[PDB]
């Protein structure tokens, strides 16, 4: 019904620039004011700044720690949001989600005067994208089976091994699957890359199929990798 | 600028009981439209942090009965008045009434819990890792409480260090148990040194030391 849909995240270089952008759906865009928040690895969240609706003058204000060398700007006419991002800093990493504000519609009662009345808020966010400054080189994962061993419930997966920057996703059967998985949080290895291994429960073995999704967007890599004993 | 704080970081709840989260701010967040302009989210593991309470003390659509918030000025309060499973994750006071917007800290609400074994599963390196030239050993610890573990990796009965890792999930939406996932990282060459290969749990769950062991160089 009503969603924000961002993209544009990547690794990119400290003093370099990047370009997120946040598309809207199921409201009136150009009615609502807009921000921008961004969450570190295992930290809090952190309000990078908002824009107003052209209406209220489409003004934007800005946390001090981005304010100079974050811009943000709006297009109604598409629908989307957007956060120029210049002088990146290495600190700057984290995900970034867009989120609406004091929403505000335009009412003329019987007389004259055209109301402009205000709503609350910051009510619909995310999913997020993820904005990774480093020096470093992208990896994909190598992927592969937790078979079902014998040594009433098995359990079978994937071991997503070696991949940098973060984030990888794992669904199960195309998403069909989702009972008894429990996919982990990566650990940061001594190589500097990222592992994570998603498992899933079951009775039945032989009968079906269990196939991995993982997806390493930053390196453009998709494997389905089939699980069997 | 505003400061926000939330006290504890930390909260854990037994289910069905009352839970309490302080927000406090260095200014007051004056009813000048008439209401005090204060947020609360909460943040599941999995997913984007979500509005509960706005303008201080009123429920967004949807958020059940059991939130509400109250307090006035600088002090302020979420209250949940009979914990449930699905209430965990972190929550967030944010003010919205004067930029820069600010957010507290974040409260991480533990659901308590009766003791559950870990169910121990392992699987050895497949032989598409080997090709590559290394052998990961995944130990499997599932749906288990409290989260404290002690996982042992033995070798030929050589007890390992140094070259494992642990990966721990968030507590469940619905049992409050997590997992845990230790895998050990061995060379090619290491891994068909040896035959023997076990993972030795210590839990509240069970009462001995619960071994699984398999047998391949």
């Amino acid at each position: 019904e009503v969603q924000l849909v961002e993209s544009g995240g990547g690794l990119v270089k400290p003093g370099g620039s990047l370009r997120l952008s946040c598309a809207a759906s199921g409201f009136t865009f150009s009615n609502a004011w807009m921000n921008w928040v961004r969450q570190a690895p295992g930290k809090g969240l952190e309000w990078v700044g908002r824009v107003k609706s052209k209406t209220d003058g489409g003004a934007a204000d800005y946390a001090a720690p981005v304010k100079g060398r974050f811009t943000i700007s709006r297009d109604d006419s598409k629908n989307t949001l957007y956060l120029q991002m210049n002088s990146l800093k290495t600190e700057d990493t984290a995900v970034y989600y867009c989120t609406t504000d004091q929403l505000g519609y335009d009412f003329w009662n019987g007389y004259y005067t055209d109301t402009l009345y205000y709503y609350f808020g910051m009510d619909v966010w995310g999913p997020g994208t993820t904005v990774t400054v480093s020096s470093a080189s992208t990896k994909g994962p190598s992927v592969f089976p937790l078979a079902p061993s014998s040594k009433g419930t098995a359990a079978l997966g994937c071991l997503v091994k070696d991949y940098f920057p973060e984030p990888v996703t794992v669904s199960w059967n195309s998403g069909a699957l989702t009972s008894g998985v429990h996919t982990f949080p990566a650990v940061l290895q001594s190589s500097g890359l990222y592992s994570l291994s998603s498992v899933v429960t079951v009775p039945s073995l032989g009968t079906q199929t269990y196939i991995c999704n993982v997806n390493h967007k930053p390196s453009n890599t998709k494997v389905d990798k089939k699980v069997e004993p | 600028d505003i400061v926000m704080t939330q006290s504890p970081l930390s909260l854990p709840v037994t289910p069905g009981e009352p839970a309490s989260i302080s927000c406090r701010s260095s200014q007051p967040l004056l009813a000048m439209d008439g209401h005090n302009y204060l947020d609360w989210y909460l943040q599941k593991p999995g997913q984007s942090p979500q509005v509960l309470i706005y303008q201080s003390k009123w429920r967004a659509s949807g958020v059940p009965d059991r939130f509400s918030g109250s307090g006035s000025g600088t002090d302020f309060t979420l209250k949940i008045s009979r914990v449930e499973a699905e209430d965990v994750g972190v929550y967030y006071c944010m003010q919205a009434l004067q930029t820069p917007l600010t957010f507290g800290g974040g409260t991480k609400v533990e659901i308590k819990r009766t003791v559950a074994a870990p169910s121990v599963f392992i699987f050895p390196p497949s032989d598409e890792q080997l090709k590559s030239g290394t052998a990961s050993v995944v130990c499997l610890l599932n749906n288990f409480y409290p989260r404290e573990a002690k996982v042992q990796w033995k070798v030929d009965n050589a007890l390992q260090s140094g070259n494992s890792q642990e990966s721990v999930t968030e507590q469940d939406s619905k049992d409050s148990t997590y997992s845990l996932s230790s895998t050990l990282t061995l060379s090619k060459a290491d891994y068909e040194k040896h035959k023997v290969y076990a993972c030795e749990v210590t839990h509240q769950g069970l009462s001995s030391p619960v071994t699984k062991s398999f047998n391949r160089g």
